[PDB]
């Protein structure tokens, strides 16, 4: 009865994700053997943090993965529904029914329930990219993870989102947002209300220069230099060395005329910024002072990637040679104190559009500090999942859609004669545990909204045309309530793309599981 | 490495590494002209592994 005993490791692992899902739940902190500690309320990559024993789990953190790199949201809607589908199969295990009409009957049960997707759909989003229409996406992507920070968040990520895409419609062949656009960093101090969106890239280090900023003159030359600050010598050694006194003078002058003809040049080609991806001399920047040059140190080179797409600038394998073909244009760029800390950031103004904004963020906690840096992370993706496959189509969330699917389930039970009733009974009634789950970690009473939800999508009505409220959903209270809520007045509501995706994996997770009898280990 | 002082040596220097290479693509932009110049839709495409 090792089948048996699967589900139960697996059951030691799912109410851990029961707390995650939800307005309740909570990140983890785990304390690697390295002695750094990662503390985030994603389930995905908690699941890359923690060791795991029974080969079985894998598949469902395989399975898990897959949710977090395409759609890159719904991994709790996953790991949660495969976990109860095992739970109501147990039953059918002991009843004698063999696995393999289980899974089968999950295959022609997932066949009816993408069907009913399409007539599911309330609103079409117009992909209008609108700061007030983007509200309706965001909010149900950090509910259900921070409390209080839906509000102010709200306003953030929107407007860092229509910085970076241009104006078109109806036209989906060449791709513009990408999961890069959205850059997440974080200062100490300030709080949630100071924070504002940036248009480009932010830089918290210092200039490493006696100049702060560089005028309002509109297009700066912006140049990335990839080899460092120093006299042209063979590439092969060409160590600097002093045999005599008498060749000191010749050396040390030779290198302060070398490298002032070469800033000399820069200097007259418009170029107001150097970017030196290696270490800079001493003597380089005392000529940099004069000519207001800002000073600008990058070493890691995947920060180059991103710069090159908002202002135009090529990374030069030599020195000296300011191609004007491969510079970049930027706008404007301005030093400000940001935080408590004077630091130097990247920004626009109208022309050369950036393809890359970072929100800045402020707080006095440093908990709830790295846990939002993770929920934006979420909702970046979210907005790549507006393209052509089911973008504009949405379905109605908190734990709506899941209960409005056991109606619609079970009268196809009786209407499949066979076998394959056992499996489409219990297929709708493994839906329950998202309410459920709820429910109970709310502290609300199950004997109460739980017989309110059923009442509320299952109502007798003296005609044909469904009417009243179809849109009652799951509600958390914490404070008072009678009966449940409409959804469409906080307008919680979740894409098809998301929830279509998740249903397939989901049913393929729970099905490896299921036709697995035997497994074979050794000891390492 | 070949580092140029002055705009005049930039081409003077690097007509070595160029030499080889102009020798080739000159001669195979005047096929696309003299073949399949006239003929739409078609294309020629390169392998150079």
């Amino acid at each position: 009865g090792q089948i048996i005993k699967s589900i139960a490791a697996i059951r030691e692992l799912h109410q851990m994700c029961l707390t995650s899902m939800g307005p309740c739940g909570r990140n983890k902190i785990i304390v690697n053997h390295l002695g750094k500690i990662i503390i985030t309320n994603d389930a995905a990559t908690m699941l890359r943090e923690l060791d795991i024993v029974h080969p079985a789990v894998k598949v469902l953190v395989m399975a898990t993965e897959q949710q977090k790199i395409d759609m890159g949201d719904g991994t709790n809607l996953v790991m949660i529904l495969a976990g109860e589908l095992l739970n109501v199969s147990e039953k059918l295990i002991s009843m004698g029914l063999s696995a393999v009409e289980i899974i089968q009957g999950y295959n022609m049960a997932r066949k009816f329930t993408l069907k009913e997707l399409d007539e599911m759909v309330v609103g079409e989003i117009t992909d209008k990219n609108d700061k007030n229409e983007l509200l309706k996406m965001i909010k149900p992507v950090i509910s259900s993870k921070k409390y209080g920070s839906e509000d102010i968040l709200s306003e953030l990520v929107s407007e860092a989102v229509s910085h970076v895409l241009p104006v078109a419609q109806q036209a989906g062949e060449i791709p513009y947002f990408n999961v890069d656009s959205i850059r997440v960093v974080k200062i100490m101090g300030g709080s949630l209300s100071n924070s504002t969106v940036i248009k480009g890239m932010v830089f918290n280090r210092e200039p490493e220069g006696h100049v702060k900023s560089l005028s309002e003159d509109k297009k700066h030359k912006v140049a990335v230099f990839t080899c460092p600050l120093d006299i042209a010598n063979t590439e092969t050694k060409g160590t600097v060395l002093l045999h005599n006194a008498q060749e000191m003078l010749d050396f040390s002058k030779g290198e302060e005329k070398q490298i002032d003809a070469m800033m000399k040049e820069i200097a007259d080609m418009g170029v107001e910024c150097i970017v030196a991806g290696a270490g800079v001399g001493e003597l380089a920047l005392h000529y940099l002072n004069r000519y207001g040059i800002l000073v600008l140190k990058v070493p890691s080179k995947f920060e180059l990637r991103r710069l090159c797409r908002v202002c135009g600038a090529t990374p030069l394998p030599r020195l000296g040679a300011p191609t004007p073909e491969e510079l970049g244009l930027v706008e404007t760029v301005k030093t400000m104190e940001i935080g408590g800390d004077r630091v130097t950031v990247f920004k626009q103004e109208q022309g050369e559009i950036s393809r890359t904004s970072t929100i800045i963020l402020r707080g006095a906690t440093q908990n709830n500090l790295d846990d939002i840096e993770r929920a934006i992370d979420d909702g970046v993706a979210a907005v790549k999942g507006l393209m052509k496959p089911s973008g504009g189509k949405l379905l109605p969330g908190a734990g709506a859609t899941e209960i409005e699917l056991i109606s619609r389930i079970t009268k196809y039970g009786e209407r499949t004669p066979g076998l394959l009733q056992l499996a489409i009974k219990q297929f709708a009634v493994a839906f329950e545990v998202v309410p459920r789950t709820l429910a109970e970690t709310a502290g609300l009473d199950v004997n109460e909204v739980l017989p309110n939800l059923y009442a509320a999508h299952n109502v007798t009505e003296p005609g044909a045309v469904k009417t009243d409220h179809l849109y009652k959903g799951v509600d958390i209270d914490g404070e008072s309530d009678e009966g449940v809520k409409d959804i469409r007045e906080e307008n919680i509501y979740d894409m098809l793309a998301t929830k279509k995706f998740a249903i397939n994996v989901a049913t393929e997770a729970a099905t490896t599981v299921l036709s697995i009898d035997q497994i074979i280990m050794a000891k390492k | 490495g070949f580092f140029y002082s002055s705009a005049d040596q930039r081409d003077k220097l690097a007509a070595s590494e160029r030499k080889f290479v102009d020798a080739k693509l000159k001669k195979i932009i005047d096929l696309k002209n003299e073949v399949c110049g006239m003929d739409p839709d078609k294309g020629f495409v390169i392998i150079n592994q």
